[PDB]
């Protein structure tokens, strides 16, 4: 509740990195539940947020 | 029963001659019989100065030879110097042994001629390979040449191995007579005359490999000894260091099936739960490395046996390795130079490419984890912070030995390293400033003390002024009385006497969870224990400053403060032969009152920001973390099954998350097992180290030739229990020749069985293992009634500082400093207590034991003494027994192994009676009396001196207490309340405990709250007595504990003790005469 | 991970005692019920505080 | 960034998870540091491009792992997460903050 | 009295 601007800007910038780097694609960018899968640890989420 | 003729065995064969007689002396409690005794003696001494035979007055006296009571053998026998070579040439018939240079790193380190490296008597030393024990290698020969010989004849199991052990001393003697045999001085050491043409390493060499071959029962005792003893004559560096080193890969390796857990301290509550091994494989590359340098220094039957146990990982065929983890530290000490043995320390590696991120958070943890301890008493501001001073000036006794200073007592100099003297030499001459602490820097750099331990590297100690214990004291005391309910700090959870010993990793093992264990003892010179260590401490005490209003705990803590800046930068004296170097070490060692659990701190702030960095690539969930001293280990579990590669990805993490703040480690995870200095586990069974030499010590103590025997003996009954099991007899020949006493140049005394196992000042050892023995009879009684009045003793060096003017001075300062007007009513009484306090310096009790050994040996020598009806533990045993009635008996087995290595007998009585699981107070730490001593100090009061003084009236009471530096008026309300007579009974069950080492051996091990053990001891209740119910349920739980030991068997017991002698025992209680010696204990932790 | 339809897995069989072995084979029964005591015992959790 | 210290002084005390102690648990703080923020910063923006599916992984004792996801799941879309782990993370937080 | 010096 009280990281509240700075989780605004991390989601403004983590949005605009995203599409201003989408731009740079060239082939179909589509969407598959894949084999194996990528870990992400929630508590680097926690130090990032 | 049987030791006395072992004695007269040696004494025929050390001796051999016509001229060589035996003279025993015997007594017994019966006069008429007595009067007999005596004539013998007399016409003995007679027969004796008139070269007459002694064999016919044997049959005349036959009653005293089979009824009465042995006390010692005389022996007059000439110098005949040298006969020991002269038996010895028959035993050396093999080839010797040549030394190898090229071995150890260093030059001097090598077994080579004294004079090839000490040309000059004026720069040799001997303290490179310093016995420093009071027992002559001599002595050592003898016994062994004593064993092998009365060991000739047998024809059994014993031949296999007396024709393995003659082998081993065939290559030893070979070696030794093909120079000689180094001569002992008056004070056992070995000076340059003997040494100057002989290799400077063999007296070590030597002893240790006695201590070996006398300790090999088979095969692979005879492979191993053979292996150790022939190549630790030249490698001295890096042997017990890498045959140790592996053991801590191979418990990761053993799968649990079984399990013991810990609960508060001592309890158990064993586990089926079975965990499997899920060890990756570059270890085993690693492992592989370390047995191809096993190899490479010369290493074939021991690799072999370590080779063909991995074909199975079994748990039944480990204990081998346990038994070769003991072996390894058998061999003897590496006295290296303090140049180069500080230099193990003093390589360090600096560097701004660490994180600041993990320093910050260091610090802060550091200073956190201190507010944690010190909130409550700077806040609630409590008298032993305003009154700091004066706690450390009291408890200045449980302190280090500071360096050696000139002082004078009025008419004497002394060189006193007991800080509690420089304090009295100090305040005299107005030098006692403890205000103004002193720096550490060029101008006065520190000097320093060696811990050393084989097998490891070797540790420092530093010796400082007597400000910076004053300063430490009090915040540390607080900090520790933090640490006994605080879980983590493994090194003091208790609950005031223990430690949690059998460790907290079994809870949570499973095979979802691993476990990082962690060696940091060389964690010394690294960069987290300099500047943010102590900064985190400076932040700390800042907020506590402001946590405070009072003007003496604020200068308190700006004076701990000040220490800490002191220490902050800090220079140590380091002499190498002449000239003296001073290095900048600025950073933590021991020899101080905070370094142990700040430094358990500050490994425990590391661990916690190290394992937030695990968290970046795994999810787990921190269950337990324990710091102690010089390792630790932590356990995590997971949300699935362990791999092979999440443990070599977490090792790597690990390290390179260590790299990071450029610390060095070895890193070790595992599932199942851990390796640590003082115990280790594998497949959910704890086994020990029996790592302690005993015919070889680390430093040179202060103790006689008598209590050095007394010594080896607890240590050879602990070195057994944990496994490493030498031959008895050739112990109980050292301790004969280490009792013997040289009255003249040919006449030597000898003492017998029921002089030296009896319960006094003076027991050594007992004649049967793991059992203390008692007197039922009349001559037990008799002679420990005679020796309690000679216990006690005097110093003459005591009683006349005690009369100077600088000790009145410092008493008169304690009490005007504590209270006044009471100058010749209290203040005597503090002096008393002072007194109490001198004899920790060891020339007094020198003194004092070398007199009460004189004392014994002139009524050894003459007939004995009825000593008046002084009252002792036999007396009361004396008068339960002829009460008892015993009945053969048949408990099961219901109580799980856990500690293989035992004797069979001892792992019998475990296996069906359980295992302790309470720790009551050797001390009484928690009785109400030694809860005001551990509040106004840490001062020790001995049992007898409680136990005395609870027997007194009402108001010596407070003088004695007020003197042990407690106030008056709690002392007082102390009396007023009659809580001592709810304490009478506490300290007497200590008391009781410590007479007969219920807390010490054996019998810490076992279970007298047993539902088993008491449904035998059926003693039927009386009640309003507790004392005598008390004694009769412990003693007869000791009659068929010792019942047990002695013979296997079981059997019950029953006392339908008359109400008449319970009451005549009641008496009886509170005037008990008795006392046991501190050299005898045998702490099976040390 | 997500496994694809490629995949498969065999299961087990866990048909019921066809014997009735609780019905007059006591011998084999008292291992049969000690043997899954005794594994039971190495699965049920210590008592942590 | 911000210093690390700060953040763990003021989560310390009031979590205060020493004193949630049962009493073996050593509940102090777990992965807060940078150079893993940066991590996931990396892995987000990657998966989203890559069209990748991510998983998840934590321990439901850290509810503040928790705290964090939710945000996570709330700007993240959820059909980028494979619906097992999706499914653990949701239902944890659900069994244990909202009903 | 000697001393030699290091840093």
């Amino acid at each position: 509740s009280n990281r509240l601007g700075q989780l605004v800007d991390l989601t403004r910038l983590l949005a605009y990195n995203y599409e201003t780097l989408m731009a740079c694609i060239t082939m179909n960018m589509q969407h598959v539940q894949t084999l194996t899968t990528e870990k992400l640890q929630l508590t680097s989420v926690t130090s990032l947020c | 029963g049987k030791y006395n003729l072992i004695l007269s065995e040696y004494l025929s064969f050390i001796y051999n001659s016509q001229s060589a007689v035996q003279i025993p002396i015997y007594y017994s409690s019966n006069s008429e019989l007595e009067n007999r005794c005596i004539e013998f003696h007399s016409k003995c001494l007679e027969n004796s100065k008139n070269g007459l035979s002694l064999k016919k007055l044997f049959v005349e006296y036959s009653d005293v030879i089979e009824n009465a009571t042995l006390l010692s053998i005389l022996s007059y026998s000439y110098d005949k110097y040298n006969a020991v070579e002269r038996k010895l040439v028959k035993y050396a018939k093999g080839k010797p042994l040549e030394a190898d240079l090229t071995v150890n790193e260093l030059d001097y380190e090598n077994n080579k001629i004294t004079s090839e490296l000490f040309p000059t008597a004026e720069e040799y030393t001997d303290l490179l390979m310093d016995p420093a024990i009071l027992t002559s290698l001599s002595s050592n020969l003898n016994a062994v040449m004593f064993w092998l010989e009365k060991h000739e004849n047998d024809v059994a199991e014993k031949l296999k191995i007396y024709k393995r052990r003659l082998d081993l001393f065939t290559i030893v003697a070979s070696t030794v007579n093909k120079y000689g045999v180094p001569r002992h001085n008056a004070k056992y050491r070995y000076e340059y005359e003997v040494m100057k043409d002989k290799p400077y390493y063999l007296v070590t060499w030597a002893n240790s490999s006695i201590e070996m071959l006398m300790s090999v029962f088979s095969h692979e005792d005879y492979l191993i000894a053979r292996e150790l003893i022939v190549l630790s004559y030249s490698n001295r560096s890096t042997l017990a260091k890498l045959v140790s080193s592996p053991m801590s890969i191979l418990v990761a390796l053993v799968d649990i099936n079984g399990t013991f857990i810990t609960n508060e301290e001592l309890e158990l509550e064993f586990s089926n739960k079975y965990v499997r091994a899920i060890v990756p494989d570059q270890t085993f590359d690693e492992l592989k490395q370390m047995l191809d340098n096993m190899r490479k220094a010369g290493l074939t039957d021991i690799p072999k046996m370590i080779q063909d146990w991995l074909v199975d990982c079994s748990i039944e065929k480990f204990p081998l390795m346990a038994k070769i983890y003991s072996w390894s530290f058998h061999v003897g000490f590496r006295k290296q130079k303090m140049l180069d043995a500080a230099l193990d320390q003093l390589k360090t590696e600096y560097t701004e490419d660490v994180d600041d991120e993990m320093y910050r958070e260091y610090t802060m943890l550091i200073r956190d984890e201190v507010v944690k301890m010190l909130e409550e008493p700077v806040k609630h501001d409590d008298h032993l912070l305003q009154d700091s001073e004066l706690a450390g000036l009291l408890s200045m006794s449980s302190a280090s030995n500071g360096e050696s200073r000139q002082l004078k007592f009025g008419r004497k100099t002394i060189f006193s390293t007991k800080k509690n003297m420089h304090v009295m030499d100090d305040m005299a001459n107005g030098r006692y400033t403890p205000g103004i602490i002193p720096p550490v820097n060029v101008d006065k750099p520190i000097p320093l003390g060696r811990r050393d331990v084989p097998g490891r590297r070797t540790r420092i100690i530093f010796i400082l002024p007597y400000e910076y214990f004053i300063a430490q004291h009090a915040v540390v005391e607080k900090m520790l009385i933090y640490a006994k309910h605080t879980r983590e700090y493994a090194e003091f959870y208790s609950q005031s006497n223990q430690l949690l010993s059998y460790g907290d990793v079994t809870r949570f093992l499973s095979n979802n969870s691993m476990v990082l264990y962690t060696d940091v003892s060389q964690w010394d010179s690294s960069q987290h224990n300099t500047q943010p260590f102590r900064k985190g401490i400076i932040m700390g005490l800042d907020m506590l400053a402001n946590m405070t209003n009072d003007a003496r705990v604020i200068q308190t803590l700006n004076l701990y403060k000040q220490t800490q800046i002191n220490l902050m930068d800090s220079y140590v004296q380091i002499p190498d032969g002449n000239v003296i170097k001073k290095i900048q070490y600025g950073a933590v060692a021991s020899g101080e009152k905070q370094t142990k659990a700040a430094n358990s701190i500050a490994n425990l702030a590391l661990i916690k920001t190290v394992l937030s960095r695990i968290s970046n690539k795994y999810s787990f969930a921190t269950k337990i973390i324990r710091v102690d001293g010089d390792d630790n280990y932590a356990v995590l579990q997971f949300n699935t099954e362990v791999t092979k590669q999440m443990v070599q990805d977490v090792s790597n993490d690990v390290r390179e998350t260590y790299a990071r703040m450029n610390t060095k480690v070895k890193a070790l995870v595992s599932t199942v097992g851990i390796e640590i200095a003082k115990r280790y586990i594998a497949g959910g069974k704890i086994f020990f180290r029996a790592g302690i030499n005993l015919l070889n010590n680390e430093k040179k103590g202060q103790s006689t030739q008598w209590d050095q025997a007394a010594v080896l003996y607890s240590n050879y009954i602990v070195n057994r229990l944990r496994g490493f099991e030498t031959d008895r007899e050739f112990i109980l020949t050292k301790i004969m020749q280490m009792t013997s006493v040289a009255i003249t140049g040919s006449l030597r005394l000898f003492p017998s069985e029921r002089v030296l196992t009896t319960n006094s000042t003076f027991k050594v050892f007992d004649s049967e293992d793991f059992i203390i023995e008692y007197g039922t009879t009349d001559d037990e009684v008799y002679i420990q009634r005679a020796f309690m009045s000679l216990s006690s003793q005097k110093s003459g060096i005591a009683d006349e500082i005690a009369a100077s003017s600088t000790f009145k001075n410092y008493v008169s300062r304690l009490s005007e400093q504590l209270l006044f007007s009471k100058n010749n009513i209290v203040s005597r009484g503090i002096a008393l207590t002072e007194k109490a306090k001198l004899n920790s310096y060891a020339p007094i009790s020198l003194e004092k034991r070398r007199a009460q050994i004189s004392a014994l040996l002139t009524m050894l020598q003459k007939p004995v003494t009825f000593k008046s009806s002084k009252i002792t533990i036999n007396d009361i045993l004396r008068d339960i027994k002829p009460f008892f009635t015993v009945n053969e008996a048949h408990l099961p087995i219901q109580y799980q192994k856990f500690m293989p290595t035992l004797p069979d007998n001892v792992q019998y009585i475990i296996q069906c009676i359980g295992s302790r699981t309470y720790q009551i107070e050797d001390d009484g730490s928690k009785s109400a009396i030694s809860r005001l001593i551990s509040k106004y100090s840490v001062y020790k009061p001995s049992i007898e001196e409680l136990y005395k003084v609870i027997s007194l009236h009402e108001n010596e009471i407070q003088l004695y207490l007020i003197s042990l530096g407690i106030p008056k008026i709690d002392a007082d309300t102390y009396v007023g309340s009659k809580i001592y007579s709810q304490d009478k009974y506490r300290i007497l069950e200590s008391y009781v405990y410590n007479l007969l080492s219920i807390n010490y051996g054996c019998y810490q091990l076992f279970d007298f709250n047993s539902p088993d053990l008491e449904k035998l001891i059926r003693i039927p209740f009386k009640g309003k007595i507790p004392a005598v119910t008390f004694i009769l349920h412990l003693y007869a739980k000791l009659e068929v504990i010792n019942h047990a030991i002695k013979n296997g068997s079981w059997i019950s017991l029953f006392c339908n003790y008359p109400k008449s002698e319970m009451i005549k025992l009641w008496k009886k209680m509170w005037n008990i005469t008795s006392l046991r010696s501190p050299y005898t204990n045998a702490n099976f932790f040390q | 991970r997500n496994l694809p339809s490629t995949a498969r897995y065999i299961r087990p069989n866990l048909l019921q005692d066809r014997l009735n072995l609780h019905d007059n084979f006591e011998s084999l029964w008292d291992t049969i019920t000690t043997s899954n005591y005794i594994l039971a015992r190495s699965v049920v959790p210590d008592l942590k505080e | 960034l911000v210093s690390t210290e700060a953040q763990i002084q003021k989560m310390s005390q009031d979590l205060q998870l020493e004193a949630l102690t049962i009493q073996s648990e050593t509940q102090f703080l777990t992965g807060i540091n940078s150079q893993a923020a940066n991590d996931c910063f990396k892995t987000l923006i990657a998966a989203m491009l890559s069209q990748r599916t991510m998983s998840l992984d934590f321990v439901t004792t850290n509810y503040m792992s928790l705290i964090s996801g939710m945000w996570l799941l709330t700007v993240v879309p959820n059909d980028m997460f494979i619906r097992e782990s999706l499914v653990a993370c949701q239902l944890a937080i659900i069994n244990t903050i909202i009903y | 009295v000697q001393y030699e010096i290091l840093q």
